[PDB]
């Protein structure tokens, strides 16, 4: 195989923010309005060439229900911009990586559903202010528009490459 | 040193049973399931027990329990493995059915759990570790413990007997200390050991605490129970332990575990004794078909065992061993011999004798908690039905044994008769059930999973069985379980086709939940059978969706034959059929809907045209779809009123230049701008990452700075926050080919932030200076204020 890094990534956040929609838009480069559940595949893979170096990304999606979920090199904490409660629970998600994962692990805050501008509750700068207080990179994304989806995973790939 | 004659004597054909749990054999076709799970894992686990067997015999030296061996056995099991745990959280779920009131009292009584601060109590699962509603270890009064034991068993049980409300995280400090003060404490009491049985009590009491500590990252069970316990058993001339449920060493009392082991001991002896008889073997309702038996021997491998088969044990006399085993296996008979009868007995003469003059309170006795986990809650009927002991079932039916009764799980005799899928024992049950007055009731009993007798028969069994269940005229075919899965729905998910066809042919009302399962597998044909056999499910919106999304032109044709509007909104976001036809599937479908006169000029909840939906499809099929749809309409300029940017924007942010170009080539206008004031360039600033387009777009129109972030370049640097060092030469290089263009168009160079930041302060903060900072300053760009 001999592929440069083979990173393990993990999308976690309140059920509905679009962890699945994000992954399929990154992996299969598609978007469907419903959730297929990909017959509980439980993960997705994509190989990306960053800094003239071919990197494989093993990306795991959080479901509703042998402890493989600690293995991740990076965790993308997702929230819904159109759901205040989904951003409020981000704090508890950030302290559930402080417990059951290495503090060396690379974090990234993603505000999904950026395209629903008409129904936006969570403020850009408020989230950035919060994300920059903890020294975490922050990006807003739309799995629908596909806006910043590549950039979201590219920054996370680069953020760990640096430290790793 | 250790006897281990039993292992050699153990029939080499069927020695798989030492490492596979008895609760699987019935449903998982013996070892198949364990092979399917992890192939050659039992071959390594058998190797791990037989490679340690050779290493504890050649050593000699009256070998005592060593920590360096307790590690070695985990190295045979397979961040590094075979190493002790240290500040690594490892938790797990344990049900009420693997617990006892006295076992809880022993679990809470262990101070080293309370001191170590091991999270225990109820709560739901999390992606990494558990999340607890209460913790029973923080501030625990050891005078509350006895009433608290029952109180938590009531909580564990009232949620479900085989379900889990209660998780347990192990102590994450002093692992190497606690393990050593037990390993020593075992060598301390094996000395004190006076009675032959008293030896068996300290072994389990020690291997319990070993299991409760949960040091090793993984494989705490296979190392401490399937291996270590056997070694300790084999050493005192007791056989290996062939368990049904060996995962009770968490919340089962020390004395209660002696029973579980003695049972597993008796189980092994039974395999040995039956193999000599040359009688067919059927324990925990598992028949061995010649196919499975013959397919094993050529796939057996595991040679470290093969050498302790071709080994001489003539020096030791076996009959000195037999008289020793019977001493501890004479205790099992007295307590619940009817239930144990249902598991092991065959001879009707012996069965009839046992049941001779049994009272109605004794014949319908549900074993209470504390007893081994298989028995707890079960009438002898239940066990008789489970293990397929028709001989025992006949004599219990002859005593008019109550079959309406249900175990702690909520399953009746009829439930297990369906689940285990024996039509012959199911037959004997029905005849008795129909005789009762409340038979219509008895039949329609739900377990704690909600699933009726019929639901289990659909998920597992044959159409002839289902026929013998429907002939009754229960007419509760349509009812769902607690999960909301109908009889036919469960049947579909588990690929029970001939059953599913019989339930479909029977015309069971279709459930929305099933159509979503058909979507996951993308099963076009089964929907084709459903729409054919039902032939009024074409009104169903969600059935038309799955037909449009992946389904053939043929499937969709049938829905327009039925005749429902071609522009009916049929998702949350009010998507059209035509819109959903683009997302994925055959472009022949798109062209058909357009032929049928499908309205091109509609907008979903978010205002996105049909041509927007092209860019929700994989980039391969994007080019064809865009051409097919623009042939009919040629209104691509149409855009989400919500934002106000057309597909050219969609094309930029997916980085699909091929579409971004073809669309501009199609004379796509560049007048547009989102509500927040951003132009196409604002998007094509960095995302496009190619100057060829940027040249051709700037040729058309003038860019305009908006939302206090000038043009694209000004906002470019505000969006590159990380500025990765390896690509920082590439990042200060793209802006070269960007700016030598901008300088032509005399960018005003205003403030480029709402906090007074500008192009020169940002680039200075960005540390991309080497290129820009000077080239801006030369170009006359004002320094930061
Ligand atoms: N408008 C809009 N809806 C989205 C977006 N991402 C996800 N959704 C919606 O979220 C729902 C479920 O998404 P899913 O990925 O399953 O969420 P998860 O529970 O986090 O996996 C879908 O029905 C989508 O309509 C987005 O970028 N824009
Ligand atoms: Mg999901």
């Amino acid at each position: 195989p001999e592929y440069d890094y083979l990173f393990k990534l993990l999308l976690i956040g309140d059920s509905g923010v679009g962890k699945s929609c994000l992954l399929l838009r990154f992996a299969d480069d598609t978007y469907t309005e419903s959730y297929i559940s990909t017959i509980g595949v439980d993960f997705k893979i994509r190989t990306i060439e960053l800094d003239g170096k071919t990197i494989k990304l093993q990306i795991w999606d959080t479901a509703g229900q042998s402890s493989y979920y600690r293995g991740a090199h990076g965790i993308i904490v997702v929230y819904d911009v159109t759901d205040q409660e989904s951003y409020a629970n981000v704090k508890q998600w950030l302290q559930e990586i402080d417990r059951y994962a290495s503090e060396n692990v690379n974090k990234l805050l993603v505000g999904n559903k950026s395209d629903l501008t008409t129904k936006k509750v969570v403020d850009n700068t408020t989230a950035k202010e919060f994300a920059d207080s903890l020294g975490i990179p922050f990006l807003e994304t739309s799995a629908k528009n596909a806006t910043n989806v590549e950039q979201a995973f590219m920054t996370m790939a680069a953020e760990i490459k640096k430290r790793m | 040193l250790p006897g281990l004659y039993f292992l050699q004597a153990y029939p080499s054909e069927e020695i798989w049973r030492l490492f596979v749990d008895g609760r699987f054999w019935s449903k998982e076709n013996g070892w198949r399931g364990y092979e399917s799970r992890e192939p050659g894992s039992l071959n390594a686990a058998l190797e791990s027990l037989c490679s340690i067997a050779l290493q504890v015999e050649k050593s000699g030296e009256e070998f005592e329990l060593s920590v360096d061996l307790i590690k070695r056995i985990h190295k045979k099991s397979g961040k590094n493995p075979g190493e002790l745990r240290t500040d690594e959280p490892v938790s797990f779920c344990i049900p009420a059915g693997r617990a006892s009131i006295k076992g809880i009292e022993e679990f809470l009584s262990l101070v080293f759990l309370t001191e170590g601060g091991a999270e225990f109590g109820p709560g739901k699962a999390g992606p990494f570790g558990p999340r607890f509603d209460k913790n029973y270890f923080k501030n625990l009064n050891p005078e509350q413990i006895p009433d608290l034991a029952k109180q938590i068993y009531f909580d564990m049980s009232k949620y479900g007997h085989s379900n889990t409300n209660h998780f347990y995280l192990a102590v994450m400090k002093n692992v190497d200390v606690y393990l050593e003060k037990i390993t020593q404490s075992y060598n301390k009491e094996i000395k004190t050991a006076e009675t032959l049985d008293e030896k068996l009590k300290i072994i389990v009491k020690h291997i319990r605490m070993y299991e409760v500590l949960h040091p090793f990252r993984d494989a705490n069970g296979r190392t401490f129970v399937n291996n270590l316990l056997n070694i300790l058993l084999m050493q005192q001339g007791l056989p290996p332990a062939t368990f049904y449920e060996p995962n009770v060493f968490d919340l089962y009392s020390a004395e209660e575990l002696v029973v579980v082991v003695k049972e597993a001991i008796f189980n092994t002896v039974e395999i040995i004794e039956q193999s000599k008889r040359k009688t067919p073997i059927t324990l925990y309702g598992y028949h061995s078909s010649l196919e499975e038996q013959t397919k094993f021997r050529d796939m057996l491998d595991s040679p470290s065992y093969e050498k302790i088969k071709h080994m001489d044990f003539s020096d030791l006399n076996p009959e000195k061993l037999h008289l020793k085993t019977q001493k501890c296996l004479s205790s099992l008979n007295e307590q619940y011999p009817l239930h144990r009868g249902a598991i092991y007995l065959s001879d009707p003469g012996e069965i009839k004798l046992l049941l001779s003059n049994r009272n109605e309170s004794q014949i319908n006795q549900q074993i209470e908690q504390g007893a081994p986990p298989i028995y707890v809650g079960k009438t002898p009927a239940h066990l008789a039905v489970i293990s397929g002991n028709m001989a025992m079932l006949d004599e219990l039916i002859a005593k008019k044994a109550d079959l309406s009764l249900q175990d702690y799980d909520g399953k009746t005799a009829l439930h297990y008769a369906a689940e285990c899928g024996n039509m012959q024992i199911m037959g004997k049950i029905l005849k008795v059930v129909l005789s009762q007055e409340d038979a219509i009731k008895v039949l329609n009993i739900k377990d704690n999973h909600g699933k009726t007798a019929f639901h289990y028969a659909a998920e597992f069994g044959t159409p002839e069985l289902i026929s013998a269940l429907t002939t009754t005229e229960v007419i509760q075919i349509n009812e769902p379980d607690n999960s909301g899965s109908s009889a036919i729905t469960l049947a579909y998910k588990n690929h029970k086709l001939k059953i599913f066809d019989e339930l479909l042919n029977s015309g069971a009302d279709i459930s929305d939940e099933l159509l979503d399962a058909i979507w996951a597998r993308k099963d076009k044909e089964t929907l084709g059978k459903i729409i054919a056999k039902n032939e009024k499910i074409l009104l169903n919106k969600e059935a038309f969706r799955i037909a449009i999304s992946l389904g053939s032109v043929s499937l969709v044709k049938k829905f327009l034959r039925a005749g429902v509007d071609i522009d009916i909104p049929l998702t949350k976001d009010k998507a059209t059929p035509l819109m959903l036809s683009i997302n994925s599937g055959n472009p022949k479908l798109v062209s058909y809907l357009l032929k049928k006169g499908a309205n091109t000029r509609l907008t979903d909840t978010s205002g996105n045209s049909v041509l927007h939906y092209v860019f929700y499809s994989k980039a391969e099929n994007r080019e064809a779809l865009a051409n097919i749809i623009t042939e009919k309409d040629k209104k691509l300029i149409n855009q989400p009123n919500a934002n106000g940017n057309p597909p050219l924007y969609n094309a930029v942010v997916v980085n699909d230049l091929k579409m971004a170009t073809i669309l501009l080539e199609m004379g796509a206008r560049v007048d547009f701008e989102d509500r927040l004031g951003n132009n196409i360039l604002h998007s094509a600033m960095r995302r496009c990452d190619l100057p060829i387009i940027l040249d051709i777009v700037k040729k058309d129109s003038t860019l305009l700075h908006k939302r206090n972030s000038e043009r694209r370049n000004p906002f470019h640097q505000a969006l590159h926050e990380m500025h990765t060092f390896p690509s920082s030469k590439e990042t200060e290089e793209i802006h070269f080919m960007n700016l030598s263009d901008l300088l032509l168009k005399e960018g005003v160079d205003l403030n480029k932030k709402d906090i007074k930041g500008k192009t020169i302060l940002d680039i200075a903060l960005s540390k991309q200076y080497f290129h820009l900072c000077v080239k801006l300053m030369k170009a006359g760009a004002h320094t930061n204020i």
